[PDB]
RNA sequence: AAACUUUCAACAACGGAUCUCUUGGUUCUCGCAUCGAUGAAGAACGCAGCGAAAUGCGAUACGUAAUGUGAAUUGCAGAAUUCCGUGAAUCAUCGAAUCUUUGAACGCACAUUGCGCCCCUUGGUAUUCCAGGGGGCAUGCCUGUUUGAGCGUCAUU
RNA sequence: CGUGGAGGUCAGUGACGAAGCCUAGACCGUAAGGUCGGGUCGAACGGCCUCUAGUGCAGAUCUUGGUGGUAGUAGCAAAUAUUCAAAUGAGAACUUUGAAGACUGAAGUGGGGAAAGGUUCCACGUCAACAGCAGUUGGACGUGGGUUAGUCGAUCCUAAGAGAUGGGGAAGCUCCGUUUCAAAGGCCUGAUUUUAUGCAGGCCACCAUCGAAAGGGAAUCCGGUUAAGAUUCCGGAACCUGG
RNA sequence: AUAUUGGCGAGAGACCGAUAGCGAACAAGUACAGUGAUGGAAAGAUGAAAAGAACUUUGAAAAGAGAGUGAAAAAGUACGUGAAAUUGUUGAAAGGGAAGGGCAUUUGAUCAGACA
């Protein structure tokens, strides 16, 4: 996951089941104040869901994951 | 117990050179199954005249 | 004898109410008597032993050593004195568990609610 | 079959997550009668019906 | 851990005397099968080859 | 630790929303700690809480709805009585105690009258 | 021809997960379920089969209502809350 | 003469009988009446700092609030005020809440995590389009309300 | 005569060793059997007068569990076949690399898929069990990682057929039947300026719903990239439906 | 007044004591088999307390040998007592196509009683 936060500017979460494409992309934009180009959704084969979140261009995905701690 | 013993749903096999004539558990798979059942003399038998 | 009706005296109910008791009904049968000095001091027979009291080992192989309790161990229905231990092979040390029956009590640790059991069981207390 | 169905999936999810032995520490419990997990499956031995 | 490690090959062996290729081989043997022992055969069509 | 059930009691319903948000916000960020660490014991506390709060909340709702339908009848079903099904369904205490006119002046005219045989 | 070689061609399911018992036993052709009675309004048991209700009576489950009647009984019922005496 | 075969003791094996155990079964007596459209019995999937199962519970998820007792829990960790007290615990009690997807199952539908319509409300230059949040939409029958239907029929204009 | 329990009695025996078990050691009774010594073991058990019964086994092609002779024997022989050095290792006919020799020979021992299986897919550690020889290796065991779609499918439609409702049968669970002896239901513009839609008033008689991952069907292709994923992610370039 | 192998809370037994008693004393309607209706087991016991054997020395390791804890390892997570079939080692004895049995004595081994 740490290889696609660097080149394809993509963050990767783990997403509660009930939510779909739509949900994610509103709540993305409301924790982390920002904007996301496209959105893509796995169900992981242990039950839960997986949601690979492209950043737009201008914002970069380097920078966010310091805030949250996770690198 | 009335019913102790009984419950079980085996039936004889038939007349072979090499087995019994005890009704045997039905079915298989269980280890059970091919066991004598329903005589006093049988391992999960009822016993002799059930006390009353 | 037995003279009611509520009251079981059967074996195999005495046994499978001890051995599957809740935590708050292992508190009153891990229960310590007190010692001559303190008999006369408060007036009171016996006492459920707490974690912070000091206590006489007076019956088994430890007869005689004295410490405070460590920590009342509900769930081996046990008490674990502290300064009585043994020692294994590599030097380290592991505590004894201890019947609180065989304890006696020589010193109380004292807050406010045990001074009120005191005043209800009719202590002296001071 | 690898064109399955929802409900047919959260079920392997259920039996990939009991694939695994008895943790080690539960050997150290007070009154510990478990040793093994004995229902314990496996892919090749029993089949799970679905 | 070793003490919790020991403790596997201590509980493993049961299995092992049995030749249990795992700790999830609960194959069970029939005490007496139906079919070997159930019959009479004489001319006509037979049980078997 | 964590919060308390009384001390929320007398916080406000702009301060008990406001209490709710700041705590998801702890159990984000130990969620994340939660994998780097092996063992996080905290989160345990932390969850507990946010439990505490949905209760406080939902009871100030709840007790308002109650003195809103107070004097008045038809309150809503989940605040009625749960009692059970059978006894829910069944005679008032009173309709079953009334009896019809007639039998009104026989029980004023001849009670169970009290005697007794010694003399 | 009647033994093994024709127990290579079953590959078709009759059966499929039922929605109400979960137990593999819905018939797909009938659209029934062979061991819980399911789309019936009734749950099938029989008095013949003995072990079959003992399998699926009351008390095997979780009883997630029935677990508290008994002891809401034993107090009456009531309302309110305790005083704090 | 050894070897070998057979019989017997000693010690060691293979195996789990005997004796002594016991939180289970069985039978009799005594008391009691309490499931469900306010969603039950059953079922599926989920939840613990480290659990696969039993047991417990439902996105508030081995529980929360209320009450009682008055210091633990324990396999390891962790937390130390939570220790002269609005207060520990897998305690007990239980009167307030939550209660996923289902199930008589109830918007249609099911081998689909399928598909609608209505109201209020927020975001997208929006009564109509798409999306997010809340509350809704079964059938049989009863009493009542409201709008109706028929040269069945009465006065009347 | 013996065994399991019951009421008595010996103020019976017992952690200084009760029962149980072994014992070509002793004694008694014609016999069922009883007593004693020695070895083992660790916690309860007898004698007598009576009471009671799930009370005595060698056999039932008996029942459950256990072990032998046969026997280190029958066997491990279809699918043309293996060889040498080196590394790894406590160990190599069997693992890895190189050098040789062959075979399947495009209706294949190759490259993908449908049913079906459910993590076997890949990496790291590693051999007690399994792989009827072996094992350092594995589809084993231990711990983790891995399936991304406006365009590919499902979802939509109907086929043979299943099946509610209106009704009529049936003591009844329920059976018939699918447009039927039913009062079975929607859509458009307005006239708009209390703003909501009265109404202008028409048109329609079709009257549930389920049924194909091979039929019918709106719309995508190349090049890269990973230990494992792609017409799905990256880069580049197009098309479609609702607005 | 009367009925009750179900539910809930109680008390008892000239009953069974782990092949018995319910199928189930234990993670039992569990594991497992069958498309399905249904079929359906096996499995209790170290010791008072794990004090579950540090260290030493052989072997790659498993394990052995010493040491060591404990009243006892003749209780070592195969764990109380550990019978018989069957097997190993030592010792005694016999043996030309079976073995074993009965009556009597020799031979070798072995053993209590008893006179004061």
């Amino acid at each position: 996951a740490m290889k696609k936060v660097e080149d394809g500017n993509i963050l990767v979460f783990q997403v509660s089941m009930k939510a779909n494409k739509y949900q994610i992309k509103k709540a993305v934009k409301e924790l982390y104040e920002v904007d996301v180009l496209k959105v893509n959704t796995l169900v992981r084969p242990n039950g839960t869901k997986k949601a690979y979140v492209r950043l737009t261009a201008d914002y970069d995905a380097l920078d966010i994951a310091n805030r949250i701690g996770y690198i | 117990s009335e019913k102790a013993g009984h419950q079980t749903s085996a039936e004889s096999w038939g007349t072979g050179r090499a087995v019994a004539r005890i009704p045997r558990v039905g079915g298989g798979g269980t280890g059970r199954s091919g066991q004598g059942a329903f005589g006093n003399m049988c391992r999960g038998g009822r016993m002799f005249a059930p006390t009353k | 004898a037995k003279q009611s009706l509520d009251v079981s005296s059967d074996r195999r109910k005495a046994r499978k109410a001890y051995f599957t008791a809740p935590s708050s009904q292992r508190r009153v049968l891990l229960s310590a008597p007190l010692s001559k000095e303190l008999r006369a001091q408060y007036g009171i027979k016996a006492l459920p032993i707490r974690r912070d009291d000091e206590v006489l080992v007076v019956r088994g192989s430890k007869k005689g050593q004295e410490g405070k309790i460590s920590s009342v161990y509900r769930l081996k229905f046990a008490v674990q004195v502290d300064k009585v231990t043994k020692e294994k092979v590599n030097g380290a040390s592991v505590p004894i568990n201890l019947h609180p029956s065989k304890l006696v009590i020589t010193k109380l640790h004292l807050d406010k609610d045990r001074k009120a059991l005191i005043q209800r069981k009719g202590g002296k207390l001071e | 079959a690898a064109q399955k169905s929802f409900r047919i999936k959260q079920k392997m999810a259920k039996a990939k997550k009991q694939n695994r032995p008895l943790p080690q520490w539960i050997r150290l419990r007070t009154n510990n009668t478990i040793r093994y997990n004995a229902k314990r499956r496996n892919w090749r031995r029993t089949k799970m019906n679905i | 851990r070793s003490k919790a490690d020991r403790m596997a090959k201590m509980e493993r062996r049961e299995r092992n005397r049995h030749a249990k290729q795992g700790e999830s081989d609960r194959h069970n043997a029939v005490s007496l099968s139906k079919h070997l022992f159930s019959g009479k055969r004489g001319v006509g069509k037979t049980d078997f080859r | 630790a964590g919060v308390k059930a009384y001390e929320l009691r007398t916080k406000s319903k702009e301060q008990l929303a406001s209490q709710l948000v700041d705590l998801k916000k702890e159990l984000a960020e130990l969620k994340v700690q939660k994998l780097s660490r092996p063992s996080l014991p905290k989160i345990k506390t932390v969850r507990k809480s946010i439990a505490c709060v949905l209760t406080v909340i939902n009871e100030q709702q709840r007790e308002a709805v109650r003195q809103l339908y107070k004097g008045k009848k038809y309150q809503p079903k989940d605040l009625r009585a749960k009692k059970t099904r059978a006894l829910r369904r069944a005679l008032t205490k009173f309709e079953a105690s009334q009896v019809t006119e007639k039998q009104r002046k026989k029980q004023i005219a001849f009670p169970q009258r009290k005697y007794a045989i010694k003399a | 021809g009647k033994g093994t070689p024709s127990f290579g061609k079953r590959h078709n399911k009759s059966h499929t997960l039922c929605n109400r018992c979960g137990r593999r036993s819905f018939h797909v052709q009938k659209k029934t379920c062979s061991s819980c009675g399911y789309p019936a309004a009734k749950t099938r048991s029989y008095n013949w089969g003995a072990k079959a209700k003992r399998r699926h009576t009351t008390g095997t489950g979780r009883m997630r209502y029935l677990k508290h009647v008994s002891r809401r009984f034993k107090n009456g019922f009531q309302t309110g809350s305790a005083s704090k005496a």
